[PDB]
């Protein structure tokens, strides 16, 4: 017979509720993404993709 | 997802590595009483191995900063170990558990004079500060030795396991506090806990416990392996008895007098097969009568009884005396 | 919200009013009030502080200006803030000592729970208040405050994306992040005082002065012959501190701490970075950032610091198993032959003595660390002070370690001496 | 008995001790 | 018979209880069932069983 | 795989998977590639051994492959004093309640997933517990029964006793059931000692099942002389023989040490008039028919069956509407017996009530007819058949028949039923009707009813 521990109930569920709650995880930064666009655009070529350094003969 | 059939229970947990998972009857959760496994622990670490040599080099150390420090306290104190051991303080003061056990099962003045006594203490050390007990009550303290209070410890644990302890199955769950604040929200328990991993199930078979051997000789003679027949062996059991009873005065006797071995070897005679006629007819009876009373629980005898209580109306709240023909 | 089963006690001014009139407190000495001196500081840092606000405009190039124009032209200002510095002293001193009482008591069980975290949570938000505080002064004590927290909230995002700013604009305190600042500060300890409220409601469930269990059922009833007993023992700390401080500091002094509050951002750009001290009750964790170097590990030594003195009750608690969890031994399970161990019952406060000596090392290695700066200037081109590190780890142990606390051997030479004395006494 | 809650026992009593050996190394370090 | 035990539990291969596919030995053999059409359309179906005491 | 954790993750089908296609076949059709083989039936073989301590084992071999079932039986109502009644229901209440080897989650959780059942029952003579479950669990499930049924009462399943004990009270009080009724007629016709002694227990001696009263009642009633074993569906008697060694076989033999024993039952024909302005008003006449060990039994329970099947139906209850309901009551222990009728009806008119129900039992007296007693026959035999034909009930009715006689005879009622003449029925009905009436009356009018004289009177 099948007797698991509550111990183990508990856990698998909660694995499985994890699972639910972060399918919402790409949706809540979808979101954020889409507001503070700039915010994102100055993170992505400021620190990555750093500007090349020159300047004009101006 | 399964916790048992993980891929890291595959790899691991397999007979090549003798790490499969087997399924026996079922049984209880909590299978292994702890004064049991208390007293196995303590005789393996004490009376054996390289940790039993250190241990017993320190017996003086601890004897003088462990047991006659308590005891001296609980002596100032009016008090014995049994009042700090028996039942601990935070029991006593605050545990729903130890309050719902000793409800169901306890008579009440087995807690009343725990904290009655107590209480003849702090109405005096609340209200003036420094008080030492004087020498009528600090000799009842001392009266009782220590060889009661264990009696007494080791009833009242084996009864909580037994009864209590052995019908508990814990469970995963989540923060007992309804607290708001997050970092009580999100307390987890059930994970990092030996007992959840060791065995994913109620039909497990267990797989760390003692061996009968360690066990058996757990009830050995605590002092030594001696040899009370053959008069080498008694002489060094007296001498280790001896120096025990210095180390702790009130544990066995009284810290003046010494010990009776000959009433300990009849005693030992008679428990065990071993018998013969060496011991007086006297003293054969009266370790009979010592030991029938020391294990014969107290009943009660229903006599010397108070009067109850069949309270009436006051005269005032019933009719007046007079009462005449109605009609 | 099914798994928030509810609460105590519901905090309306109905029932508030009646719970205080009706409350009992059992009878107490002095060093079981250091919270109500704590709760006692937190009124009058609020009086105080408010006072303060009508007083300190928030552009950063007028507070030094103004703070000391309005000392002069009204009166009791500069009292106030005397009052408030003083307070804040006062209010740390208090919230160590009842620290340290309550762990002296072994109040880490499951019935303390409630008390212990909602105590907690308040002291670690005690703790940003005071920082926000401190950004209020404009002196370089005040930017170099700033900047370590700057750091400090940017090591998280290892440095990307200015996930600072809505904060600590730039980094530097100028007129947003002064106004922000202080506008939390000020709304942080107003809610410290709701947040202590519940802790002292919680904390009644269970209260104890000592640890052993007398037996009385009298109490005081609380709203004036304890409340008195209470503003009495105030008052006598405060006579000792008076006494204390009017020996210990001279009137005209040389090398102070206060001597790194004379630059004021703005007016003084160069920093005299050879003397950076921040206060005394800060004072610990800067020395921690200089003995270690490295900057994720000192990060970490403070966050664990803080969130284990939050876990008390967990690592160290029954566990509501009844002291039938099985701890993790590293080598005692040789010793025994056992992969586990039981924890220990028997770990009274009064009566033993490993439990008092363990717990006075901490509280010295405490004191030792909070008694002086490293002086990073060369603390580790010199070898650094041993008692520094070894109080620091010594903090870390008895913090978490449930080995120093509730030891196995005092539980194992009880059980054996009382097994030796059954066995003669059969 | 489980391994890596044995494992995490080992971490939490060793770990400080590492902390003690690099503070050391770079002391050792700053000497030059 | 699987084996000499009817109680035993070497089938129980799974954690205690049986795989996926697998079912109960008792469950395998089933009791003898006859199912006839006649001209008219009524269908008769016979499951006998001796050892019962009613029909 | 990893094809079944992909589609397990998002929640599709997978065709190709061989599971999927067992799952969704055509209800119309078989399974594509199972098939299970055929089997005959096989006729019952019983077997009793006892062990050297005391413990008897019944078991009877599967004739056709189904669930095995398990049963206790203890002779252990009739065996509790004063000072210990009530505790049968205590154990009822928590009777999965043990705590040396299983705990109660455990052995619940047992029951769960094995997909079984477990039951215990008491009379005034026997507690009989019983589980049915699959074989490859039939040993954890006899060691959870046999732990349930001996080992002895615990302080927390005391306590939990006691809660559901003076839960049942309130119950059986509030609903007015049958049961209490029984209660008042067993307490006046033995009084408050033996088979009085009610069911649920005395009201007042609630408290006082505590697990020392527990043990106690079952240290002087649990012995190994009277504790039976029974198994339905073996394949081998001796497979069992053993599993049951391997429990019971610690228990040391009571043979040769003082049992507590059973004094002989005594029969009084007293009477009770209960008044409680109740619309309605329920009777109870009944008298001291026979034991197990006489030979009337199969009479008197086809009197019965005569009597409910088809004249207290036909003569009392359709004719006059003022019957709300009556049936006759057979009950038969190992040393006395209780048969008669019980009726509600309308409070009013209850003088009316009692005569025709004492008419009605009179009738039988009078005689019966050929075609009235092949009815009352045939509506027994349906009934007796109907429970053996399950597995359970025939394994508990065969270890009922062991322990009263050391043979079987439900294997040969219908054998009996037909030895059954009316003549013999009219006999032993008019010699019973002889014995002192119990007579018992709940209502509104009870007190205006005839003396137990005139009833008397009216039954001679
Ligand atoms: C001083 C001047 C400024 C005053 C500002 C006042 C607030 C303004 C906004 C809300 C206005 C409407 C108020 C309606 C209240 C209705 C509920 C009620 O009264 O119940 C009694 C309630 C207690 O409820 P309970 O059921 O007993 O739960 C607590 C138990 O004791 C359990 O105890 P425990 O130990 O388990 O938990 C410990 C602790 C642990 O708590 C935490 O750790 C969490 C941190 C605290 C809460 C943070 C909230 C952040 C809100 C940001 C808002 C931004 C501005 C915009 C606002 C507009 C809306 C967006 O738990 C709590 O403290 C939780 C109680 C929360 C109290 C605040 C409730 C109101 C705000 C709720 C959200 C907004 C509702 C808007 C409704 C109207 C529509 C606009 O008591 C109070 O409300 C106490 C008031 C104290 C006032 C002092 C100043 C504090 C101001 C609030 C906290 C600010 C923190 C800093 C924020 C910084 C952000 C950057
Ligand atoms: C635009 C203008 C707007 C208007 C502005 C004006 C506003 C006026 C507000 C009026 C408030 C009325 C409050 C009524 C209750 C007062 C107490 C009472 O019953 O008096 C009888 C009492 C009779 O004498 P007694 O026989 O000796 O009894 C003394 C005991 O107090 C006798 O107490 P006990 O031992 O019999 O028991 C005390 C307590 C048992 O103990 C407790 O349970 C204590 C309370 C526990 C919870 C609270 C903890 C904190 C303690 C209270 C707060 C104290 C600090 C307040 C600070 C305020 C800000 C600075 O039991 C209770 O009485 C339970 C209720 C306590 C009061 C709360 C409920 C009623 C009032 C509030 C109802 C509405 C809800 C509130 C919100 C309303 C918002 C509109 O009268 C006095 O003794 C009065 C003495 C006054 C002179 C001495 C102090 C002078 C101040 C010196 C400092 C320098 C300033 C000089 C003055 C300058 C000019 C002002
Ligand atoms: C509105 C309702 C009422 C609300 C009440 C709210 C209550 C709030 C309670 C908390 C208050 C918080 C502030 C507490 C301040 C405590 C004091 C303090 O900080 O120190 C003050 C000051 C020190 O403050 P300071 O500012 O100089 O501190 C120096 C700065 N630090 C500390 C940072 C280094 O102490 C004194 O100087 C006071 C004592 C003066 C001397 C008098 C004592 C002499 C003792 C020896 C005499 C011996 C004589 C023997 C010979 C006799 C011969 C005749
Ligand atoms: C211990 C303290 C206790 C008391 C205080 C309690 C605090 C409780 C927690 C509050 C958290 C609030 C976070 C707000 C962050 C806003 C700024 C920000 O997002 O980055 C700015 C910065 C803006 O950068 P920037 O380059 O535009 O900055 C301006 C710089 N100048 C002026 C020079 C032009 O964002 C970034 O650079 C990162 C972009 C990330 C893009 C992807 C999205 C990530 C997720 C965003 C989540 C936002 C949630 C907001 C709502 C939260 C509600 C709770
Ligand atoms: C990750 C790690 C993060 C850090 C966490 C670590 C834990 C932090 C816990 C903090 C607890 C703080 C509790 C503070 C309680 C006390 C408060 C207080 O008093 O105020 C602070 C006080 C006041 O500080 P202060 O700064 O105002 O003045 C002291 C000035 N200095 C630093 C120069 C000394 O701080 C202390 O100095 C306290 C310790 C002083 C100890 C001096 C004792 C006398 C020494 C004599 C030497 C030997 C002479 C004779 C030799 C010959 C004979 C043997
Ligand atoms: C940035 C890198 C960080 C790496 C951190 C690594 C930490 C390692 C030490 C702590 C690990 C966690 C301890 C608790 C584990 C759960 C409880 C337990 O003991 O289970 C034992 C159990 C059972 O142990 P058992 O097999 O001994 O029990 C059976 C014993 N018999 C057979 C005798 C009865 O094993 C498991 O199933 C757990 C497997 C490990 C799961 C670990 C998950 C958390 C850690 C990884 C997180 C993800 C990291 C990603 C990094 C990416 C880098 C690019
Ligand atoms: C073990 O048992 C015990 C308890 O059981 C729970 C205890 O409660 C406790 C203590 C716990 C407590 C919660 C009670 C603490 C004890 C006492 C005596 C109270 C201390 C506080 C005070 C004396 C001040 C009381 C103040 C108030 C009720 C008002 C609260 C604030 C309000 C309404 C808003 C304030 C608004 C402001 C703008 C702040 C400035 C206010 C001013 C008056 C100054 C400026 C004013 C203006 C108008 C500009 C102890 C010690 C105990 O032993
Ligand atoms: C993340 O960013 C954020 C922050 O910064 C980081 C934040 O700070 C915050 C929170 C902070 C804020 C929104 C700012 C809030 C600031 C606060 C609370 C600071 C002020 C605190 C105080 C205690 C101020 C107390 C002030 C006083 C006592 C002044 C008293 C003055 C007066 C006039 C009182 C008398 C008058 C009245 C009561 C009005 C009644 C009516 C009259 C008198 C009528 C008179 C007229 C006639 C005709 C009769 C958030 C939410 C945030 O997200
Ligand atoms: C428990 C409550 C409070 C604590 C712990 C606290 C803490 C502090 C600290 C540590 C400082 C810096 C002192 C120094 O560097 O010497 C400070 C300054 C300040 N606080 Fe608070 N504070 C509290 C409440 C308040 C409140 C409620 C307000 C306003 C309503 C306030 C307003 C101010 C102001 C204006 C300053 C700067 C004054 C100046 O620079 O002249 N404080 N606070
Ligand atoms: C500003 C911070 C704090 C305030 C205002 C505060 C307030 C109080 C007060 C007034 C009491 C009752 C008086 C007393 O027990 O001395 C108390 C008790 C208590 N406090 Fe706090 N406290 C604070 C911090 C803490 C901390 C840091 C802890 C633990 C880490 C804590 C835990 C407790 C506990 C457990 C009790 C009850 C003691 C017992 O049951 O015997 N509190 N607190």
């Amino acid at each position: 017979m099948y007797l698991p521990t509550f111990y183990k109930l508990f856990h698998e569920t909660n694995a499985f509720r994890l699972k639910r709650y972060v399918g919402y995880g790409p949706l809540l930064l979808t979101w954020s993404i889409w507001t503070l666009y700039p915010a994102l655009y100055n993170m992505i070529y400021s620190d990555f993709i750093p500007p090349e350094r020159g300047v004009p003969k101006r | 997802v399964r916790l048992e059939k993980i891929l890291w229970e595959q790899l691991v947990n397999v007979k090549a590595f003798s790490r499969q998972r087997v399924i026996g009857a079922p049984s209880k959760w909590y299978n292994e009483n702890r004064t049991e496994w208390f007293k196995v622990a303590q005789h393996n670490a004490f009376n054996t191995g390289f940790s039993g040599v250190i241990l017993r080099a320190l017996e003086p150390l601890l004897a003088k900063f462990i047991y006659r420090w308590r005891l001296d306290i609980a002596h100032q104190r009016g008090l014995t170990l049994e009042d700090s051991l028996l039942f601990m303080d935070r029991e006593l003061r605050r545990c729903y558990f130890f309050e719902t056990v000793a409800r169901q099962n306890l008579h009440p003045y087995t807690v009343l004079f725990m904290k009655k006594r107590r209480a003849r203490y702090y109405k005096v050390e609340r209200g003036l500060r420094g008080f030492y007990v004087p020498d009528w009550v600090r000799k009842e303290a001392e009266e009782r030795q220590l060889s009661e209070t264990v009696d007494n410890i080791f009833n009242w644990e084996n009864f909580v396991y037994r009864e209590y302890m052995s019908d508990m199955t814990p469970i995963g769950r989540w923060t007992s506090l309804s607290k708001i604040t997050p970092l009580d929200m999100f307390q987890y328990y059930g994970l990092f806990r030996n007992e959840a991993w060791d065995r994913f199930f109620y039909n497990e078979a267990f797989y760390e416990s003692y061996s009968e051997k360690e066990k058996q000789e757990a009830n050995g003679n605590p002092f030594g392996k001696f040899n009370l027949q053959t008069a080498d062996g008694r002489a060094q059991f007296e001498k280790e008895v001896n120096t025990f009873i210095e180390r702790y005065p009130f544990a066995v006797t009284k810290p003046g007098q010494k010990f009776d071995f000959t009433r300990f070897y009849a005693l030992e005679d008679l428990a065990n097969k071993r018998d013969t006629s060496k011991y007086d007819p006297a003293l054969l009876e009266s370790v009979k009568n010592e030991l029938k009373q020391s294990a014969a629980l107290p009943a009660d005898n229903g006599a010397n009884k108070t009067k109850k209580s069949k309270p009436i109306l006051p005269d005032w709240l019933q009719p007046k005396f007079g009462k005449a023909f109605q009609a | 919200m099914e798994w928030n089963k509810g609460t105590y006690m519901s905090t309306s001014i109905k029932k508030i009013v009646q719970y205080f009139s009706v409350m009992t407190v059992s009878f107490h000495d002095i060093n079981s009030l250091f919270g109500f001196f704590t709760f006692l500081t937190i009124a009058s840092q609020l009086v105080s502080g408010t006072m303060l606000a009508f007083s300190l405009v928030p552009e950063p190039m007028l507070i030094p200006m103004v703070r000391e124009e309005e000392d002069v032209e009204d009166l009791y200002t500069d009292d106030f803030f005397w009052l408030h510095e003083r307070g804040v002293d006062m209010l740390f001193i208090f919230s160590y000592f009842h620290l340290f009482r309550k762990i002296y008591l072994n109040n880490f069980e499951y019935e303390q729970e409630a008390a212990w975290k909602s105590g907690v949570f308040t002291f670690l938000l005690f703790q940003v208040v005071v920082f926000l505080g401190l950004v209020l002064c404009c002196t370089h004590l005040s930017d170099i405050t700033l900047a370590i927290a700057a750091n400090l909230y940017d090591t998280f995002f290892a440095g990307k994306g200015k996930f600072y700013w809505w904060i600590f604009t730039s980094k530097e305190l100028n007129t947003d992040t002064i106004i922000r600042l202080a506008y939390l500060h000020y709304v942080l300890a107003f809610f410290l005082a709701y947040l202590g409220l519940i802790h002292g409601v919680d904390m009644h469930y269970d209260w104890k002065n000592e640890s052993s269990m007398d037996g009385l059922e009298t109490e005081m009833i609380w709203f004036d012959e304890a409340l008195s007993n209470e503003l009495g023992a105030m008052i006598e700390i405060i006579l000792i501190v008076m006494i204390v401080c009017f020996f210990m500091y001279p009137e005209p002094e040389a090398l102070s701490y206060e001597f790194f509050m004379w630059g004021d951002i703005g007016f003084i750009n160069d920093v005299r970075f050879l003397s950076v001290a921040p206060h005394w009750y800060f004072r610990p964790f800067m020395a921690w950032l200089t003995v270690c170097p490295f900057h994720k590990i000192g990060l970490f030594g403070l966050i664990y610091y803080f969130f284990i003195l939050f876990y008390q009750p967990v690592i160290h608690g029954t566990n509501e198993q009844n002291n039938y969890t099985k701890r993790n031994v590293a080598f005692v399970s040789f010793f025994i032959n056992r992969s586990d161990i039981m924890t220990p019952k028997y770990h009274s406060v009064e009566d033993n003595l490993l439990h008092q000596i363990t717990f006075w090392l901490f509280l010295c290695s405490a004191l030792y660390v909070t008694s002086y700066l490293p002086y990073g200037r060369f603390y580790n081109r010199i070898n650094g002070n041993y008692g520094t590190l070894w109080s620091f780890m010594y903090i870390f142990f008895y913090l978490g370690n449930s080995f120093l606390r509730r030891p196995l051997i005092t539980e194992l030479y009880l059980f054996n001496a009382f097994v030796k004395s059954k066995f003669l006494k059969k | 008995a489980p391994v890596f809650l044995k494992a995490l026992r080992y971490v939490i009593y060793s770990y400080p001790l590492y902390v003690c050996y690099l503070i050391k190394q770079a002391q050792i370090n700053a000497q030059g | 018979k699987s084996e000499r035990l009817q109680f035993s539990k070497a089938r129980l291969t799974d954690f205690g209880e049986l795989p996926q596919g697998e079912i109960p030995t008792a469950l395998q053999y089933d009791r003898p069932c006859r199912v006839e059409t006649l001209a008219n359309g009524v269908r008769l179906a016979v499951e006998p069983s001796s050892v019962s005491p009613l029909a | 795989s990893v094809r079944k954790a992909f589609y397990d993750f998002i929640y599709k089908d997978d065709k190709s998977a061989e599971t999927y296609k067992v799952t969704t076949a055509d209800p119309r059709t078989p399974v594509q590639g199972f098939r299970g083989q055929t089997a005959e039936d096989v006729a019952a073989k019983y077997e009793v051994t006892k062990l050297a301590n005391g413990v008897t084992i019944i078991t009877e071999s599967q004739t056709f492959p189904s669930q095995v079932d398990m049963g206790i039986l203890l002779d252990v109502t009739r065996d509790e004093t004063n000072e210990t009644s009530g505790s049968l229901l205590s154990i009822k209440n928590t009777y999965l309640k043990t705590v040396l080897n299983t705990n109660e989650t455990i052995n619940y959780g047992v029951v769960q997933q094995s997909g079984g059942s477990f039951e215990m029952e008491y009379d005034q003579e026997t507690a009989y517990f019983k589980a049915n479950c699959l074989a490859h669990d039939a040993t954890d499930v006899f060691s959870m029964v046999a732990d349930c049924a001996l080992e002895p009462r615990s302080t927390v399943a005391a306590s939990v006793g006691v809660e559901k004990n003076q839960n049942t009270h309130k119950l059986e009080s509030y609903l007015k059931t049958g049961e209490l009724f029984n209660e008042s007629v067993f307490k006046t016709a033995y009084g408050l000692k033996g088979l009085g002694l009610p069911l649920k227990g005395l009201r007042g001696n609630v408290k006082n099942l505590s697990s020392y009263t527990l043990q106690k009642f079952q240290l002087e009633n649990i012995t190994p002389n009277r504790i039976f074993v029974c198994a339905a569906g073996v394949e081998s008697h001796q497979e069992f023989v053993d599993l049951v060694q391997t429990k019971l076989a610690q228990i040391p033999s009571a043979e040769g040490q003082k049992t507590h024993q059973r004094e002989k039952s005594e029969y009084l024909g007293g009477e009770v008039r209960n008044l409680t302005e109740e619309s309605n008003v329920t009777l109870a006449l009944l008298f001291q028919s026979v034991p197990w060990s006489s030979a009337d039994i199969v009479a008197f329970n086809v009197a019965a069956a005569l009597l409910n099947n088809l004249r207290l139906k036909k003569n009392l209850l359709q004719k006059y509407a003022y019957f709300d309901q009556a049936e006759a009551l057979n009950f038969h222990f190992t040393d006395s017996g209780l048969f008669g009728l019980r009726t509600s009806g309308s409070a009013d008119r209850a003088k009316d009530i009692l005569n025709h129900s004492i008419a009605e039992l009179k009738a039988i007296a009078s005689g019966v007819n050929a075609d009235e007693l092949l009815t009352a026959k045939a509506a027994l035999k349906n009934s007796v058949l109907s429970a053996l034909e399950r597995q359970t009930d025939r394994l508990e009715e065969t270890v009922k028949n062991v322990r009263t006689f050391n043979k079987i005879q439900h294997t040969d009622y219908v054998k009996q039923i037909d030895s059954v003449t009316a003549d013999q029925v009219a006999k032993a009905v008019a010699k019973v009707l002889t014995s002192n009436p119990t007579f018992v009356a709940q209502g509104s009018q009870v007190n205006a009813l005839p003396t137990y004289d005139a009833i008397r009177n009216l039954l001679k």
